[PDB]
């Protein structure tokens, strides 16, 4: 299954990367604010144990910690594209979390 | 609470995930991510990668494929399970497939 | 009035001819089509060389990337602007300074936050937008002390007057960085608008419509985007400029609104805007409201070039060329990522 997930990851990340292009088109240079203005995470990963057989394997589990992400309307107020961009990468992370568990 | 995801990648890749809600500062004001620019050298990338491996705060590390090639020796040298490292296609570099560490671990997969 | 068309050409005659000569070099619809028919970044370079663009990616890295062409496009127009800004006299130079102020504001927002999270100025300056410049010291080598940056700004930085809304430093630490920058920009628009009305000739009539649009356009988008966040309705209202068509009555409704539908009902009173909300189908695979606003803004900035004796031609020039850069980068990005069906999302600039 890990191969099919790797395949899917390709397509999902492509869409997320394109969505970024749209956000940049509208907003201009939002990457500078996002990278510098970082403090707390909204997404965190909790370790869990899966007893697949006699062997016990470490699996990751997605944890939506709940702390709010930064709200940015400063550049061209490109809020909608940034909002769709958050969603696309949010989903990408969830796939990747699954992906890391599958490497186990 | 348990584990953070560290990101080492280019400007657009890191920006995207940060908006994804992942990534934060540590209590020592260290960041669990690196933005890799054209002027960033190999020693700085590797030092960051290793330090994440030696940190208990992280775990999953997300890197760009082209980076995986830049410091590839550091990806095979450490074999454990904390550092689950996922290799993702950069905005322009094309879809990854070959030279995947896991694909190599198993030599029975197309 | 008889105010322009007489003394105007004495000092500003050259610049008017030059800037319209520069406008002539903007990509036409025929040229954009030639750029779309590439599917390769190197071919994109080759086709660009057919216009006033080109020969600026020479001597760069053999492989061409989107980030490189983006930075270079900015630099080209920055040089053209700085040239016109340098060969200018106070009657016009003050107008151009307002344009630069918009970029300075963004840059000082960057200087704070970084100062608030111990980062050195020398590390921050390389990522400041051109035209900010900040040739003055004291803003440099602040020793990562917020007070030193706030003192240097109050004294040396032309934006000092605007910060009168956000003062005492306490504001810098307690206010969200985005509320601070939106507040400061509103102050900018208010002063700049009044300045344009002091120049009560063709410039006021040709320029103010553009500023009035920006005021109302931001009020609309701010109201909508603010729905999903935590912000007091009164504090949101504090961010609405009063130089626009919503000021008499209308902003009061947006300040109370809690839904897109109510925002549209406000637009319903202004056919010039209602058409934008109706055109912004907002379907899962269509243009949105921001896209229609860009198309409208370009219409306005292009109409600015119908008056031959004013300063509004220089403002419109910058905005149209900035959109030109956005359009070119969009094409380069669509090529790199191979999303050919999305190529026709550029904003035509005639």
């Amino acid at each position: 299954k890990i191969i099919e997930t790797k395949m899917l990851m390709g397509e999902v990340m492509r869409e997320a990367a394109f969505s970024l292009a749209e956000a940049k088109f509208t907003a201009g240079d939002f990457s500078t604010t996002v990278i510098q203005n970082v403090n707390k995470a909204q997404v965190k990963i909790r370790a869990k144990k899966d007893n697949v057989a006699g062997v016990t394997l470490p699996v990751f589990e997605h944890y939506h910690e709940g702390t709010d992400s930064y709200e940015l309307t400063g550049l061209a107020r490109g809020g909608e594209q940034l909002a769709k961009l958050k969603r696309n990468y949010a989903k990408a992370v969830e796939l990747l979390v699954e992906l890391a568990s599958l490497q186990t | 609470r348990g584990k953070l995801i560290a990101v080492i990648g280019d400007e657009d890749t890191v920006t995207g995930f940060l908006l994804g809600g992942i990534g934060e500062l540590n209590k020592n004001r260290h960041p669990n991510f690196l933005v890799v620019e054209k002027d960033t050298t190999i020693n700085e990338i590797e030092d960051t990668f290793r330090q994440f491996l030696n940190r208990d705060d992280i775990g999953i590390i997300l890197i760009n494929q082209y980076i995986a090639e830049m410091v590839r020796h550091a990806l095979d040298a450490h074999q454990r399970s904390i550092p689950a490292v996922l290799e993702i296609p950069s905005k322009e570099h094309p879809y990854d497939a070959a030279k995947d560490s896991i694909l190599r671990r198993a030599k029975g997969m197309f | 009035s008889f105010f322009p068309e007489l003394y105007f050409n004495v000092d500003n005659g050259y610049l008017e001819g030059l800037v319209r000569g520069l406008k002539a070099g903007v990509l036409s619809q025929a040229d954009y089509l030639n750029l779309v028919q590439c599917e390769t970044l190197e071919d994109l370079k080759l086709h660009l060389q057919s216009t006033d663009y080109g020969n600026f990616l020479a001597n760069e890295a053999s492989p061409l990337t989107v980030s490189v062409i983006d930075d270079k496009l900015k630099e080209k127009m920055v040089v053209e602007f700085r040239h016109m800004r340098n060969h200018a006299y106070e009657p016009l130079a003050s107008f151009l300074d307002f344009i630069t102020y918009s970029y300075m504001i963004d840059n000082v927002i960057l200087l704070i936050t970084g100062t608030l999270h111990q980062r050195s100025i020398a590390e921050l300056v390389p990522k400041c937008h051109p035209l900010g410049s900040f040739e003055q010291m004291e803003a440099v080598n602040i020793a990562q002390t917020p007070a030193e940056l706030y003192n240097a700004i109050l004294v040396d930085t032309p934006l000092a007057a605007f910060f009168q809304d956000c003062i005492s430093e306490q504001d810098l630490d307690e206010m969200n960085i985005e509320i601070i920058r939106n507040t400061l920009y509103k102050a900018y628009l208010e002063s700049f608008y009044k300045f344009c009305t002091l120049l009560g000739g063709t410039t006021a009539d040709a320029m103010c419509p553009i500023l009035e649009f920006e005021a109302d356009r931001r009020a609309f988008i701010i109201t909508i985007n603010s729905f999903g966040t935590e912000l007091s309705k009164e504090d949101r209202a504090k961010l609405f400029p009063h130089c626009g068509r919503l000021y008499p009555e209308g902003l009061a409704q947006l300040a109370r609104a809690d839904d897109y539908e109510q925002v549209k009902n406000v637009a319903d009173y202004y056919p010039e805007y209602k058409l934008l909300f109706e055109g912004a189908g907002s379907n899962p695979g269509d243009k949105t409201l921001e896209d229609r606003f860009f198309e409208h803004e370009v219409k306005l900035n292009k109409l600015a070039f119908l008056n031959q004796f004013h300063f509004g031609v220089f403002y419109a020039f910058v905005k149209l060329k900035e959109q030109e850069c956005r359009n070119i980068v969009w094409i380069a990005e669509c090529i790199a990522q191979r999303h050919r069906a999305k190529i026709d999302n550029y904003i035509p600039i005639f």
